[PDB]
Order: C-alpha cells, then sequence, then structure tokens
C-alpha cells in the first residue's frame, strides 16, 4: 500500500500555499454587491475613460472614498457609481378640497421608479 | 460663506473613517469577522462616535 | 395644502460578484502522488511545498483512494485555510499496517 | 573559494548632499490633481549621504548598517555593480538574502550561504569568475526575474523590510553630470515584494572586477537612511507624483504641510 500524509506549517512566516479563488462574472450598469481582491462595496461599475499606471489598483477621490477599481482578470477600468436613493413627498391640496395627492421622488431619474421629469426629481400624477 | 460650509462637510465625511476605540471602522469587516455577541459592542461604539 | 416629506427611497442590490486574478503556477502534487518509485518505511520520502496554489477538490474527489482521513480539519475547508508551508512524507507499507 | 584583494589604497569615504532624491509611491493608488499628506520611512531632504568611490586603485565593499530601510543610489556605466547581500551574520549560522544579477538573469535566493570576507565577481577580456559563497545549504526560496538594469545612468533603488515583506522600488535616469547626485525630482515606482520573513541588520554591495593583477572600473554609489516623517505628495492629473514637501525641514515647509498647499498667502 502506498501512503502519503501531508503536514501544514502555518508559522509566524507569511501565508505562502492555499487554495484557490473562483471568481464570477462581470456585470455592468446595474446595483450589485461586489468584490475585487477583498475590496467590498455595493454600487453599479460603468466603463470608465481614467488611466491608471500599471501597478495602481484603485482610486480614490478628495474624501478618500473608492470611485474606480482595475478588474484583475482582464486589466480594464470601471467606475463606481452609488446606487440611487433619495427622498418621497406627497403634494397635496386640503382633504378638506379633495383626496387626489402627486408624489416627488427627489434626485431619481423617472425610469428607475402623468410622468414629468424636473431638476427637482421626478413628478408623478400632476399635469 | 462657500468655503466654510464645504469644510465642514468635508470634515463630516471625513469622521465616519475613524474606529473611536474599536477593532475596525468598516462595519461590514466586523461583521464578517466576529459573532453577534461582541460585534454589538464593537457596532454601539461606531455608533456613538459617528 | 402643502407638500410633506413622508418617505425614503432607497434601490436595493441584484447580484453578487466576486473577482480574483487568474489561477496559475499550481502546486506539483503529479510530482508525488505519481512518482515513478517510492521510498521504504525507515527511509520514508520528505517534500517541501512553497511558493504556490494548491486545489485540494481534485486530489480529493479521485476515486483511486482507499483511505483519506484526518481529524483537525474537515476536507471541505482546505480550499481556504492558507497555511505556511507543506510537508509531503511518502511511503510503501502492508496493507494491514495502515491503521 | 574567498580570495582576498590587498592593493587598496587607504582612504575615508567622502560625503555629499541628498538634494530632493529617495520619493517614492507609498501604495498603489491612483490619485489625479491631488495633494495627499502621507507619514511614512522617507529619507530626509538635504541629507549627508555617504559617498563610496571604485577608481584606479580604490575597492570599497564594506558592511553596512540596514536600519529601518537603506536608499541606494548608482552613478554607473559600463556595468561595474551587480547585486547586494543582506542579512544578520551574513555566515552560515542564520538565513541570508542574496541578490545577484550576472550577464544572464537577476537570481533571488534566500539560503544559508557561507559567504568569504571579500565577495566578488570577475570579468575577463566575458563573466567567468564568481566567488561569492562556499556553500549553501538550506533555500527556502529562490526566485529567477527579467534584468533590472563620464556616467551616463543614475540608478536608484529603496530597501524595506516590513513585517515579513521585502519591499524594493527602483528606478532608472539618464543624466550627464559627472561627480555629484544630480538635483531633481523623480518618483520611484514599486519594483518587487519578496514574503521572505527574515531578519536583515547588514548589508554588502558586489562589484565585478577587470582583468586584462586587477583592476576596479570607474563607479561611484551612495548610500542614505530612512527616517519616519511626514511628507506631502503632489499628484498631477496622470496620477504621478511631481513634487513633495518635508514637514519638518524648515518653518515655511511646516506652514505648507499645515495649509496643505504649496502657495501661501
Ligand atoms: C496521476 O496520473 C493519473 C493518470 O495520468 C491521473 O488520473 C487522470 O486524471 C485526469 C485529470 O485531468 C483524468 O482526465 C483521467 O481520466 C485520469 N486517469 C486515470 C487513469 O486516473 C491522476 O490525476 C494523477 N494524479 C496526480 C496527483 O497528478
Amino acid at each position: 500500500y502506498r501512503v502519503v500524509v501531508l503536514s501544514f506549517e502555518l508559522l509566524h512566516a507569511p501565508a505562502t500555499v492555499c487554495g484557490p479563488k473562483k471568481s464570477t462574472n462581470l456585470v455592468k450598469n446595474k446595483c450589485v454587491n461586489f468584490n475585487f481582491n477583498g475590496l467590498t462595496g455595493t454600487g453599479v461599475l460603468t466603463e470608465s475613460n481614467k488611466k491608471f499606471l500599471p501597478f495602481q489598483q484603485f482610486g480614490r477621490d478628495i474624501a478618500d472614498t473608492t470611485d474606480a477599481v482595475r478588474d484583475p482578470q482582464t486589466l480594464e477600468i470601471l467606475d463606481i457609481t452609488p446606487c440611487s436613493f433619495g427622498g418621497v413627498s406627497v403634494i397635496t391640496p386640503g382633504t378638506n378640497t379633495s383626496n387626489q395627492v402627486a408624489v416627488l421622488y427627489q434626485d431619481v431619474n423617472c425610469t428607475e421608479v402623468n410622468v414629468f421629469q424636473t431638476r427637482a426629481g421626478c413628478l408623478i400624477g400632476a399635469e | 460663506v462657500v468655503n466654510q460650509n464645504a469644510q465642514a462637510l468635508n470634515t463630516l465625511v471625513k469622521q465616519l473613517s475613524s474606529n473611536f476605540g474599536a477593532i475596525s471602522s468598516v462595519l461590514n469587516d466586523i461583521l464578517s469577522r466576529l459573532d453577534p455577541p461582541e460585534a454589538e459592542v464593537q457596532i454601539d461604539r461606531l455608533i456613538t462616535g459617528r | 395644502k402643502g407638500i410633506y416629506q413622508t418617505s425614503n427611497f432607497r434601490v436595493q442590490p441584484t447580484e453578487s460578484i466576486v473577482r480574483f486574478p487568474n489561477i496559475t503556477n499550481l502546486c506539483p502534487f503529479g510530482e508525488v502522488f505519481n512518482a515513478t518509485r517510492f521510498a521504504s518505511v525507515y527511509a520514508w520520502n520528505r517534500k517541501r511545498i512553497s511558493n504556490c496554489v494548491a486545489d485540494y477538490s481534485v486530489l480529493y474527489n479521485s476515486a483511486s483512494f482507499s483511505t483519506f482521513k484526518c481529524y483537525g480539519v474537515s476536507p471541505t475547508k482546505l480550499n481556504d485555510l492558507c497555511f505556511t508551508n507543506v510537508y509531503a512524507d511518502s511511503f510503501v507499507i502492508r496493507g494491514d499496517e495502515v491503521r | 573559494q574567498c580570495v582576498n584583494l590587498t592593493t587598496r589604497t587607504q582612504l575615508p569615504p567622502a560625503y555629499t548632499n541628498s538634494f530632493t532624491r529617495g520619493v517614492y509611491y507609498p501604495d498603489k493608488v491612483f490619485r489625479s490633481s491631488v495633494l495627499h499628506s502621507t507619514q511614512d520611512l522617507f529619507l530626509p531632504f538635504f541629507s549627508n549621504v555617504t559617498w563610496f568611490h571604485a577608481i584606479h586603485k580604490r575597492f570599497d565593499n564594506p558592511v553596512l548598517p540596514f536600519n529601518d530601510g537603506v536608499y541606494f543610489a548608482s552613478t554607473e556605466k559600463s556595468n561595474i555593480i551587480r547585486g547586494w547581500i543582506f542579512g544578520t551574520t551574513l555566515d552560515s549560522k542564520t538565513q541570508s538574502l542574496l541578490i545577484v544579477n550576472n550577464a544572464t538573469n537577476v537570481v533571488i535566493k534566500v539560503c544559508e550561504f557561507q559567504f568569504c570576507n571579500d565577495p566578488f565577481l570577475g570579468v575577463y577580456y566575458m563573466e567567468s569568475e564568481f566567488r561569492v559563497y562556499s556553500s549553501a545549504n538550506n533555500c527556502t526560496f529562490e526566485y529567477v526575474s527579467q534584468p533590472f538594469l563620464n556616467f551616463k545612468n543614475l540608478r536608484e533603488f529603496v530597501f524595506k523590510n516590513i513585517d515579513g515583506y521585502f519591499k524594493i522600488y527602483s528606478k532608472h535616469t539618464p543624466i550627464n553630470l559627472v561627480r555629484d547626485l544630480p538635483q531633481g525630482f523623480s518618483a520611484l515606482e514599486p519594483l518587487v515584494d519578496l514574503p521572505i520573513g527574515i531578519n536583515i541588520t547588514r548589508f554588502q554591495t558586489l562589484l565585478a572586477l577587470h582583468r586584462s593583477g586587477w583592476t576596479a572600473g570607474a563607479a561611484a554609489y551612495y548610500v542614505g537612511y530612512l527616517q519616519p516623517r511626514t511628507f506631502l505628495l503632489k499628484y498631477n492629473e496622470n496620477g504621478t507624483i511631481t513634487d513633495a514637501v518635508d514637514c519638518a525641514l524648515d518653518p515655511l515647509s511646516e506652514t505648507k504641510c499645515t495649509l496643505k498647499s504649496f502657495t501661501v498667502e
């Protein structure tokens, strides 16, 4: 009988030998959770125009928030945009006058929710 | 006026990466590396600071 | 009559993404398990494994191994625990003495 | 094989000015049109760097400390400088690092070498002489890589050793100045990181002799040491570091560092 025994030593030296990493597929233009080499977040990934230096991996803005990333599989730059959020307000006359209302979604495009696009947001229920 | 408002807002945004005596300033890392009984204490420290 | 801020709108994530670099320079297990000859019991052969990535799933799923046993680690969790180095000690014994 | 050379002309080493040399990228983050403040191990501005010669007869290869990191500059032509020896005892007692650049490839090896008292190489007028170590028993790490490499070339290196990681940053510059370090600004891009995990407190340099006794080619190198301090770095629109301010040099620099600007009203 042929016998092989494997022993694992984990010491104060940096870890060197261990298992592979399983990657998924890359999807753009949608609000997803993401993990790039241990950098985790939530947002929408889009095509970018920034050009990193060949040793650089991440991109930060003035307030030190990550806004660009490089795909480790294919060395391409992707921009990271927060998923939409805002306030929801109800425009009404008095209940003494009517029960009709209109709704304003603040800082949200009308395609992601009588639909009228203002700079204040998207207005539904008004002519 | 403009500069004072921008500076205050930047200070508020920057205060969000301090750990205030916890183990980490990232909620997701603490949640994924520790269990709720003690992640609760760490999260409470983060909440009081913020 | 007026306008009142009643609620908060928030878009929720759809999927989950994990990205990592290409798997290269795999550990050469075939140099040990498929060796043309082996060593004696008293003079067992030792080999060091480091500076590579090792995939135990292909080693585990093989049906050619009569005994695959250990106690302190569950074999399905050997693809993530990450160690300093690996020792491989090989020999040939009697069928009864495997225990 | 160990050979002792006894045709040296005794002379103390020189000293010279650093100017604004020795700035490297402190991480892998892209930044565009930003003034960023970083605290790290840097070479202070206008510091006194030691100058070693190799002229004919001078053959400078002493044992130097490593401290918390080393800045190494070489003003070079005709390729005399070759590599470095790192370790604590530089013998077989403990583990030592060897970086060599022979005529073919760059070899990094972490072994228990037995180093000669005067290790060197030799070039025949072709390389056929290599007397550095007598034995090397336990090798934990090996790495073959691509070649790194009036005076015409300036080679700048930064070596650090933190949490078992040996970091090497490098930069190459075409100059036309003869004796001293040129004055200017250039950032050193990261070159390699090795998870060797060994202690280093002393290091040697490796030169190549010329046989046509023996002759040492006209070469010169400079050594400086790193210290912990705060710098203000300027990233332009392509993400390159183009200027820095040492926040502890003089009062004007401290004012600039507090105001986060290169211009002060
Ligand atoms: C030892 O060699 C055998 C035969 O070459 C390997 O078994 C083969 O594995 C491949 C995997 O790609 C299969 O497609 C074949 O069907 C297998 N053949 C047989 C006869 O088993 C085995 O994987 C090798 N072991 C190691 C550790 O390298």
